[PDB]
């Protein structure tokens, strides 16, 4: 209890504050890292619940040295499983499904396939809020459904409900890579 | 290596 309880990775998380006057890259803020689970906790508490954001902004958690951008090197060749939410249970359902996602990356519950993991996005958007989780590599499909079976088991999806995974590269340029 | 499950995690 006394001695801090060290994460296997160091984070950052990430903010993009919606300014159409500005480049999609300078509306990123670097919030803060940490790498113990209390140190997760003391900045999670103490900031806006995603529900609380204005439309157009993200919060984004990414290993340290990876920014939360398609062009870094370790997701210009990934991917993202994407999840679209209804818009009526934002005040409901966004947070918890976007803590849910926080845990998966920083407990690893991605298990041998922890090191693909680049981060999660969450985006509330007018036309209906996104998370998802960005991996390194779309090649690696081991990897990539390995990833998305958990994911999905972690939000409670059942069996009937398919979510898919894109590259970022068709994204910027959609149909899906892989279906879980 | 450093595996937490949601339980874990959460009682903090
Ligand atoms: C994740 N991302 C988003 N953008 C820019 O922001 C725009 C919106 O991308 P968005 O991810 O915010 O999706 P939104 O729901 O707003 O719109 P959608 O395209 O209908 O899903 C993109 O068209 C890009 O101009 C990005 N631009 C760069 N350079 N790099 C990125 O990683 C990136």
């Amino acid at each position: 209890h006394y001695i801090k309880h060290p994460l296997q990775n160091r984070w950052a998380l990430w903010f993009f504050k919606n300014d159409k006057s500005k480049t999609w890259q300078a509306n990123l803020r670097l919030i803060s890292k940490f790498d113990t689970v209390e140190d997760f906790w003391a900045l999670y508490n103490h900031i806006q619940l995603s529900s609380n954001l204005m439309p157009g902004c993200d919060y984004s958690l990414f290993k340290d040295g990876i920014e939360p951008m398609w062009e870094d090197e370790k997701n210009k060749r990934g991917g993202r499983w994407l999840i679209t939410l209804n818009k009526q249970q934002r005040r409901s359902d966004l947070d918890r499904f976007w803590l849910e996602t926080l845990l998966c990356l920083i407990g690893e519950s991605f298990d041998d396939y922890s090191d693909d993991v680049c981060g999660a996005v969450v985006n509330v958007r007018a036309k209906g809020d996104k998370i998802a989780i960005w991996t390194t590599e779309c090649e690696n499909r081991e990897a990539v459904t390995h990833i998305g079976r958990v994911y999905k088991e972690r939000l409670g999806l059942p069996p009937k409900i398919v979510i898919g995974y894109q590259s970022h590269a068709d994204t910027a340029t959609t149909k899906n890579r892989f279906v879980v | 290596k450093k595996r937490y499950s949601r339980x874990q995690l959460l009682x903090f």
